[PDB]
Parts: structure tokens; C-alpha cells; sequence
RNA sequence: CGCUACUACCGAUUGGAUGGUUUAGUGAGGCCCUCGGAUCGGCCCCGCCGGGGUGCCCUGGCGGAGCGCUGA
RNA sequence: UAAAGUUGCUGCAGUUAAAAAGCUCGUAGUUGGAUCUUGGGAGCGGCCGUCCCCUGCUCGGCGCCGGCCCGAAGCGUUUACUUUGAAAAAAUUAGAGUGUUCAAAGCAGGCCGCCUGGAUACCGCAGCUAGGAAUAAUGGAAUAGGACCGCGGUUCUAUUUUGUUG
RNA sequence: UACCUGGUUGAUCCUGCCAGUAGCAUAUGCUUGUCUCAAAGAUUAAGCCAUGCAUGUCUAAGUACGCACGGCCGGUACAGUGAAACUGCGAAUGGCUCAUUAAAUCAGUUAUGGUUCCUUUGGUCGCUCGACUUGGAUAACUGUGGUAAUUCUAGAGCUAAUACAUGCCGACGGGCGCUGACCCCCUUCGCGGGGGGGAUGCGUGCAUUUAUCAGUGGUGACUCUAGAUAACCUCGGGCCGAUCGCACGCCCGGCGGCGACGACCCAUUCGAACGUCUGCCCUAUCAACUUUCGAUGGUAGUCGCCGUGCCUACCAUGGUGACCACGGGUGACGGGGAAUCAGGGUUCGAUUCCGGAGAGGGAGCCUGAGAAACGGCUACCACAUCCAAGGAAGGCAGCAGGCGCGCAAAUU
């Protein structure tokens, strides 16, 4: 191409969106924002495929036209809005507040929070600026450019926002026995304590990280998100928890609920 | 003994000229726990490719390789051999890539046959990519 | 047009290529500016990325730095004398990065004058029939005399710069490419670099 | 050796036809630089009279030309 | 494409069926003899089988009266090999679930609003990472510019130190 | 499912091929009731194309005096529906094809500390110390036209801006660097020594460009970020708002909510570009190739968005090769993949996803954040269309469709 591309294909599009094969040849093209093209999770897609609320794409044009939906605390009009990781979608006519939180499963969930939960939000910071007279930026994972942040975060620390005001409230520092959402890579979706952190001068940084079940594994530093301090998160988790049972697990709990319920 | 070029050579950023009444040397830390030599600190040379004394930053890949050539100036030929496999015949064949790489004159004494480490950067000739990082002297050659 | 390709050229075994696309845009040359010393006649050309980008074609003056003491002044361009690269680019007298110009003297003679309050250039048997700056050499307070006495103290200027002083012709070093950013900004040459280009343009010279 | 048939080969013909690369000579057209200056202004000038202030001045509508200046 | 072990790595042939150069030397190529950690200390099960151990040198915590026990970052032959880990688009293939009426398909669906699914594997080589050290290369001390020792000296120099300022 | 079988002989055992055997994917023959999916002018000709269509676009919110429609509390302009026209944005995606292309493309792998980036998202937007809203064109409109002809346009009369231009007030009262009149206090017989206030003037914000000095935050490492000094400021000219809409209020004219649009710079996103390591088919009846029309380096420039022989000038004589360079061929775009397949392999991949390339052949450029764009422009070469013979117009390897080519491929 001799310029941007504007179209995604249905096939081409990330499977974390679990859009199907048969209705179309292209899905929708996330529109530029805070999240990745294959990071992110389009308005449209959280609100007809995942929730239902409508039928087609017009529906979604219709409900986000009436200023009903709000990502992380302003009102958005576009259906292929990049809503991402730890984002809040306040639906306010229903009385709903939801939090983009990865599924054991590389999916983003429906994950139901409460009004006083959606007034705050949780941000990786990227990079530690220092603007045009000494002034310090923090960068965040949504491209937040928070400017007087407090010293002590540095890069891969978090930083709770409220979404009223833009101002951070408290930090997770990137310390050994806090816990840890991995938000990229085979791991996607795990929560547990992070054990060890191993350095690589030039190539990348890899974390071990235990679980609730003592189960261990590794990850690039990058794809790693600090959701509290010690064992006790600042956000609510999704049942499964992050824990990531095994298929042969799954099938003995799936088998063992349909068999009992009935 | 140096300044043989029509333009004069000097590193950028020292200055040379302050009021008075020996020229300070810039250099750097390389990184990767290379340790930058003495010949880079206490001599006198002057190289915008060099990976110590330079306007040249090592990122990415750092490889080896056995010097070969050492004919053009400032900068040599290595030779990297390796073993491609063929999984049909289950074997490998010996296959080598000889690249050109920059030699920073602080390598004062470098002899064909040394095993030298070298450092990805900006490509700083049209097949230049590759600063010397360190030499490894060659099996025995202790005379 | 005139391309700036890395595909149009032999590889290192010295194989030809067969070209797989047309020339590109991006893969850009843009005629030479070749900047001459005249009246400053500066055309902006529009670059990729909808940024602008200054062709100086005559430039006159230029932000030169005489970094012994930390003093810049904008000076006349009078003549370029030596350039490394090519030796037909000083008949034609072409600014580019790294030439060697003589330049004014008259801006620092002043700054010096004012700032140190001693006679510099200035041959010896004349005076100064304005009677300004032979007013601005006397005439201080109690305590500011000894200020400039102190400066005073530790005020030698090499015989290299003495010299060009009293001619009233700098040697000035360009740094910033006229062609690209339409300024020609520069340094005085001063210790070794001054005693190197002063060698050669007495070996030029003959 | 002889008859029939087929397939390649050789070669007189400084053979012929589609191409491609190229020595040399010419070289459209764009682009850049450079000199351009058709044309269109706006301005200072005095010829003409007011309103107002007091012959002088701040100005409002009508033309002139040194093309005088500079602009596109 | 298999059949074709009639292209042969697995895996073919070469006395006579087609096939070993007339003979020798010879540089790349390919392949290369043997040899350098072993016997144990400890426990469980019924003499045997699995398990724990045979390198040292800034800051901390099971602490003790500057040291010892322990953890963390770093230094610690080079690979090849193997094992693990990170990472690697989907679609396809393998494959989980699911009565599209069956099936190819599909990614849906199922309960008198709710309950779920949209798994997982594979992804040659090369690059990254941490175990193992048999096998195969490779290294050293042989005019000793060999170690590990504490010593005598020299040159440059963080500055801890003279109530504050030379 | 790890499979063979007929054929040289009078008969035999072999080698060995021919022929059978089963897919698969192109053609074609004959036959064809139901139903569900579904390939389909790739192979030959990236050959030529009639005709139609395939990229346009308006909200309360840039610009409304078309009576084209249309309400009445109008004189404090503009009710509202609104064609056209200006302005903005898009037209660089999508679609099609596989000609070129053999370390190229592409794949995994890194880099960008070597670059650019409309948009989006979040920052910034009284940080500079020095008009209660400015200027005059132009289009639709109206009206005279010309040519055989085009999505050809010319002259004249008007009139808009978020078009093109020009530009102030406020914050604003003063800080901070020099300057330096003046003046104060202490020691000395005094000069001298030593320490504070200070009129005036010159500068000062971010961005651009150069030189210097010191060493807030960050990396494995910057000649990083930030700081300070000195300045510079492209007249073909960085920013600091002469913009629009909703509901409108409180306050002795001032002051304010919710937006839309625009904007320097930073970050983010979408990317794009150029590099790292490794990997490609046949060919030796291709063994030496590359190099003063750059070959491999070095130095300094030019150009470029940046890195670099990218291109100059001057030096150096290098670089690649039996581990197959260089040249040639390819019925070669590459990959994910497909067919067969015990274990190995062999063959194919024009084809819906990713990446690349091209629009009849080369070439050049305009505009824009992005093009060397062809449903943009300018030539040349080729072929071809209207013509009143003066000229004008062209690009289906888009969807249909036609001709041609063919063994070979569907509805204007």
C-alpha cells in the first residue's frame, strides 16, 4: 500500500475477538486510540457480540448516537472505539458499569462492577518524561500523559486514577510478591504473585510468576500488569481468577457442573 | 602523526580552544558489561566509528567471528561459519557469511585469526553494520 | 527524479541487480542548493511529512561563535577561502558545512572592547577621532574599575587572533548546512584547528 | 547401394523476423536555479471643494501622472 | 503423487546384466585411536529402587558474642547436543465441546430471565532463555611474559581527616 | 492398509524398463431425478476494447439575499426546508492481475539511541513584558457570448467565510540575567582593603539554528531528557484563537456553564521507510567476477525525513568465489498453505489471508500526512476514437460485457 490501510478483514482480525467466519468479509477496523489494533476491543464488538444489546451495526450506531455509553468516565460516538484493558464502559440509561479484565482465556470478559468500583481505574505507566521546565510526565498503557506524577513510580509501576478528575490516588511499585494480570502472549489472562525478576542488558526482561495453585510461569516483562500490592487486588477478578485450570481440569468441572445442576 | 585528512579531525563534542592562563577525551561505557580498553581513554586517535570514542550507539545483536582480512583501513573482514541443517539427508552442511566490520584503531594490536566479538549498529558504510566490540587473541599465539 | 536508491547499484560480490519496482518518492534527491554570499535569497521547500525545509541560495550574514570567551554575533560573510571536500567549490564560492570563510571582526572587536575596555586591532601610531569608544576605555566608578581590573588580570588573547583582529577578517568555521536549515551559523578557528587551516591554505597557496 | 517416409544436423546467402542491453550523436517533457515583467495593484505628489479644529491641520467623492516607490 | 528400495538420508546399485578413473600423488571437502570424577555420607518402601550433597568473592534476615549460618544483584572457558521456558497472525491441518433432522459444514447453543461455549496441540531452521555435561570439537604452564602468596618501590588519583575560610 | 500384477524364454532364475493399479486437478465425451455447499478468462494474449456502472460527502454547530419552497409579535440583521456554489475532508483504502522480480520479494528474528506520521487518545494552548471584531477579491446568481466538438470556457454586473490575507487589547504588577549612574557600612593618619542597596538602558516563553558551561529524571549503554549562558529568527514568514452552535443565568456595563471547529510542540495510535541474524529452484556447454560513467573502504561535504558511495571531491586498493561468486535459464511474485504420503519424501501454491509489484511500454511531476497515484496530470513510443481537417479526447491486469486467443473459464 502507498498509504494507511482502513479496512480489517473478518479472517485477519485478532481471536481474542472471537468474531465468526460466515456474516462477513471484514470485521471492524479499530479506529486509532489508547489501545493496539490487536490489544484493544471495538465498541461494536463489546456491544452486540459480547452483550447483545443490539442486532447489527446500525443498532450499535443508534445506541452510542443517543450519548448512552461512556469508556472510562467521557462519552464516546464511535463504534469502532479501541476500548482496552482495565477501561470502564458506564451503559447509564441501564445502570451498568463493566471493566475490560481478560478472561483465563485470551478473551476480554463481561465483567460487572459497581457504580463506586467504575469511579477509578488501574494504569500501567509505559515511560518517565521530564517536560519543557522540569515538569515530570508519567506515560500509561492508555497514553495518559499525567504530568506531576509522585517520584517514587517509575516505568512498570501502576497508578490508580479517578476518572472524574484524571488525578492518580495511589501506586503498585513493581516489587517481588505483588500480584500480576499478563496482558500479552500465551499467558494471557493469569493472575499470581511475581517471584523473580531476571535482567537482560539489550533483549528483554523475562518475570516468573506464581500462582494461587503453585503453578510457576515466565513471561516477557512487557505483557505483566501489577493489580495489587501483596495478595489483596484494587480491582474485582472474574470467576476462574486467573488461575488458568488445565483441559483435562476443565472438562472434570464443566462435566461435574452439567451432571449436578441437572 | 595524526590530521592527515584535508579537513581537520576532532571529536564533536570536547572543545579544544578555552583561554589558558593535553586535550580532554571524550568517551563512553559501551554497555553489555564490555569493558571499554585503555588505549581508548589514554590514546590520541580520532574515529566517528568508533563504538567508544564515536557517535555510534551498539543495539540489537551482538555476534562473533574469526578476523580474515584485514587489508581495508579502519575496518576488517570477519568470517562467521556455521552448520546449516538438511533435514532430508538428517546432517548438517558447513556454511559461513564473511561480513565487513569496523576495527576502532584503541585494537592497536590485531592479528588474522583472533576471535572477535561484534556489536549490531547503524549501518556506517553501504556493508558496514557491525562495530568490534573486543579481541580474543588467537589458540596459543602468546609470542 | 534524481533518486537516492540503495537498488540502482552493485552489491558487495558485485553482482548487478535487475530492478523489481520503479523509483519510489520517498527515494528522494532534490537539486544541489550550491548557496552562494549575496543578498539573503532563502526559498522554503515543502519535504516529506508536510514539514518545510529553507534552500538558502545566497546567504551574506550568519550567527557566528568565538567560544574562547562564550560570545556570538551576527557577521558578515565576506569571503569562503578553503573547502576540504572539493577545491572548485572555493572559485565558485559555495557555503557548505565545515567551509573555512573569513568573516567581520567588527562585532567581537566591539563585544571586547566593551567588555574588557582595552584597544584590540587598532594599529599602533592612530587614534579614534569620534572620541565614543575612546570614552568607553575611560571613565568608571570606585568599585567597577576594579571589576574590569580583575577581568583585566586574565584578558590575553592569542597572536593568531591578534593578527586577524587587526586585519578586520576572521577565519569562521560553517556548522549548520545552509542548504538544509537556510542559516549559516558557524565557530572562529582558534589553537590547533586555526594553525592546521591557516597550513592549508598557505600549501594551497603555494 | 536402391525405393518410400519421418526427424534433427551442416551451410553459400557481409541471410531474414520479434526482442533486450549498449558505444557515440541528437534529445520531448517535467523539476530546480537564473534572468525575466505582459498584466494587476497600493502608495507619496500637486490640480478641485467641503465637515470639524484653528493662513495651517485630521480627514470625505471625483481624475491626473513623475511611473516616483515598492508588492503580487 | 504413491506404486518407485525404477534417484535409494531412511534405502538401490557398479566381477559377468548399465556401471571402479590406466596408475599414483595431491589442496580444499569429508571422516579421524586410547586417555583427564570417582567412591561414598543420609533417609523411605519391601539385598535392591527413587530422593538430598561432594567452586569462591556489595547489601540484607532465624540470628548470635568484626566473624560465622542463610538469601538477593554481579563475576565466574568457548560452542555443538539435549531438556525446559519466553515468543511466534488468523484461515488450513490435528483436535475438545455442540443432534446443522444425518453429514460436509457451522460456532453455536442449553435450561422451568438464567446457565454456558467460542478449548488445546502443532508452528522445520535461525534468534532469545535457564538446567544437564555423557558424546563430538575447543582451550591452557614447556626460551616458563606459569599460578595462588604475602612484601619492597614507582606514576596518576576517589578524598574520610585538621571549628569555617589559603 | 508398510500391497503389487501382465510382458524378453522352448522352459528357468534375474537385471530392467514398458503397460496395468489408486488418488489429485485441468480439458473433454456420454448421462443426469431430489437436496446442501461451492470453484469459475490463472495457464494462451500484463492482447485489444464499443456501451453502462465502479468515490463521493452536511450536522444544532464553516459559508444561504436562488422567492425552489415557506411561518408572522418584525424593524435590535439572521424564522425554518433548503438546489447550486465556495470551504473542509475523502479520492493513497477497497477491487483486479501476476508482467517484472532468484539474497531481490518473502518468512521467522531484532532494531530505529538512525527516521517520518492526516487521524485518534491524553497532554499543552493569560509561561513571551511588547479591537464590542480589520482588508478586498471570487464563485453560485444575473447578463452578453465564441468553437463542429469536450466534465471547453471568456468578458461584464454583484455578494459570503473556519477560503486568501492582515492584525491589537488583556494577563501586566512585576520577576530573572547583564548593565551601571548614585548611595550605605566596617578596618586603616589616609590612599588602600572588604561587604550591601541602586536611577537608566539592553535582553529574556516554546519552536528553529549555532557555540559554550555544569551534571532533575532515565537506559545495558546518548553527543538522552531537563538546566544555565551567549545569541540567531529564513518576508517563498512556526505557535501564542478576528471561528460556530445549545440552554442562558447570576451580579451596581463586568463575570460565567455545555459543546463544535482549528492549532505549535510532546506523547499515544494507525502505520510507513531503512537496516540485523538466518533461510530459495535449475544451470560449470557460466570459473573467475566487481573497478577512474563507484567496485570495497577512509575523510569532508551535497542531497535526503533520517543511517549509509545515496551523490560529489580527494585519498586508499580493496570486495566476492569451489562453503559454487559472477553470468544464464525459469511454463519463478514470496509466504501461510494444497495434493499424495507407513517411516522418509515428492510435487504444486496465478487463486479469496499476510507481504510485494503493476496499471499498454518506459519516463517525469502536481497536490497532499501519505502517490513517483494512472477511475490524477505532462511528454515520448505503440495501438486506437470523434472531426465542419482547425483540433479535441483515451487507458476494463475494477463489475458486467464484446473481439481475439485458445483444449480451457458465467449475467451488459
Amino acid at each position: 500500500a502507498r498509504g494507511p490501510k482502513k479496512h480489517l478483514k473478518r479472517v485477519a482480525a485478532p481471536k481474542h475477538w472471537m468474531l465468526d467466519k460466515l456474516t462477513s468479509v471484514f470485521a471492524p477496523r479499530p479506529s486509532t486510540g489508547p489501545h493496539k489494533l490487536r490489544e484493544c476491543l471495538p465498541l461494536i464488538i463489546f456491544l452486540r457480540n459480547k452483550l447483545k444489546y443490539a442486532l447489527t451495526g446500525d443498532e450499535v450506531k443508534k445506541i452510542c448516537m443517543q450519548r448512552f455509553i461512556k469508556i472510562d468516565g467521557k462519552v464516546r460516538a464511535d463504534i469502532t472505539y479501541p476500548a482496552g484493558f482495565m477501561d470502564v464502559i458506564s451503559i447509564d440509561k441501564t445502570g451498568e458499569n463493566f471493566r475490560l479484565i481478560y478472561d483465563t482465556k485470551g478473551r476480554f470478559a463481561v465483567h460487572r462492577i459497581t457504580p463506586e468500583e467504575a469511579k477509578y481505574k488501574l494504569c500501567k505507566v509505559r515511560k518517565i518524561f521530564v517536560g519543557t521546565k522540569g515538569i515530570p510526565h508519567l506515560v500509561t498503557h492508555d497514553a495518559r500523559t499525567i504530568r506531576y506524577p509522585d517520584p517514587l513510580i517509575k516505568m512498570n509501576d501502576t497508578i490508580q486514577i479517578d476518572l472524574e478528575t484524571g488525578k492518580i490516588t495511589d501506586f503498585i511499585k513493581f516489587d517481588t510478591g505483588n500480584l500480576c494480570m499478563v496482558t500479552g502472549g500465551a499467558n494471557l489472562g493469569r493472575i499470581g504473585v511475581i517471584t523473580n525478576r531476571e535482567r537482560h542488558p539489550g533483549s528483554f526482561d523475562v518475570v516468573h510468576v506464581k500462582d494461587a495453585n503453585g503453578n510457576s510461569f515466565a513471561t516477557r516483562l512487557s505483557n505483566i500488569f501489577v493489580i495489587g500490592k501483596g495478595n489483596k487486588p484494587w480491582i474485582s477478578l472474574p470467576r476462574g481468577k486467573g488461575i488458568r485450570l488445565t483441559i483435562a481440569e476443565e472438562r472434570d468441572k464443566r462435566l461435574a457442573a452439567k451432571q449436578s445442576s441437572g | 602523526d595524526i590530521q592527515t585528512e584535508r579537513a581537520y579531525q576532532k571529536q564533536p563534542t570536547i572543545f579544544q580552544n578555552k583561554k589558558r592562563v593535553k586535550l580532554p577525551r571524550y568517551y563512553k561505557n559501551i554497555g553489555l558489561g564490555f569493558k571499554t580498553p585503555k588505549e581508548a581513554i589514554e590514546g590520541t586517535y580520532i574515529d566517528k566509528k568508533c563504538p567508544f570514542t564515536g557517535n555510534v550507539s551498539i543495539r540489537g545483536r551482538i555476534l562473533s567471528g574469526v578476523v580474515t582480512k584485514m587489508k581495508m583501513q579502519r575496518t576488517i573482514v570477519i568470517r562467521r561459519d556455521y552448520l546449516h541443517y538438511i533435514r532430508k539427508y538428517n546432517r548438517f552442511e558447513k556454511r559461513h557469511k564473511n561480513m565487513s566490520v569496523h576495527l576502532s584503531p584503541c585494537f592497536r594490536d590485531v592479528q588474522i585469526g583472533d576471535i572477535v566479538t561484534v556489536g549490531e549498529c547503524r549501518p556506517l558504510s553501504k556493508t558496514v553494520r557491525f562495530n568490534v566490540l573486543k579481541v580474543t587473541k588467537a589458540a596459543g599465539t602468546k609470542k | 527524479g534524481i533518486s537516492r536508491d540503495n537498488w540502482h547499484k552493485r552489491r558487495k560480490t558485485g553482482g548487478k541487480r535487475k530492478p523489481y519496482h520503479k523509483k519510489r518518492k520517498y527515494e528522494l534527491g532534490r537539486p544541489a542548493a550550491n548557496t552562494k554570499i549575496g543578498p539573503r535569497r532563502i526559498h522554503t521547500v515543502r519535504v516529506r511529512g508536510g514539514n518545510k525545509k529553507y534552500r538558502a541560495l545566497r546567504l551574506d550574514v550568519g550567527n557566528f561563535s568565538w567560544g574562547s570567551e562564550c560570545c556570538t554575533r551576527k557577521t558578515r560573510i565576506i569571503d569562503v577561502v578553503y573547502n576540504a571536500s572539493n577545491n572548485e567549490l572555493v572559485r565558485t564560492k559555495t557555503l557548505v558545512k565545515n567551509c573555512i570563510v573569513l568573516i567581520d571582526s567588527t562585532p567581537y572587536r566591539q563585544w571586547y572592547e566593551s567588555h574588557y575596555a582595552l584597544p584590540l586591532g587598532r594599529k599602533k601610531g592612530a587614534k579614534l577621532t569620534p572620541e565614543e569608544e575612546e570614552i568607553l576605555n575611560k571613565k568608571r566608578s570606585k568599585k567597577i574599575q576594579k571589576k574590569y581590573d580583575e577581568r583585566k588580570k586574565n584578558a590575553k588573547i592569542s597572536s593568531l587572533l591578534e593578527e586577524q583582529f587587526q586585519q578586520g577578517k576572521l577565519l569562521a568555521c560553517i556548522a549548520s548546512r545552509p542548504g538544509q536549515c537556510g542559516r549559516a551559523d558557524g565557530y572562529v578557528l582558534e589553537g590547533k584547528e586555526l594553525e592546521f587551516y591557516l597550513r592549508k591554505i598557505k600549501a594551497r597557496k603555494g
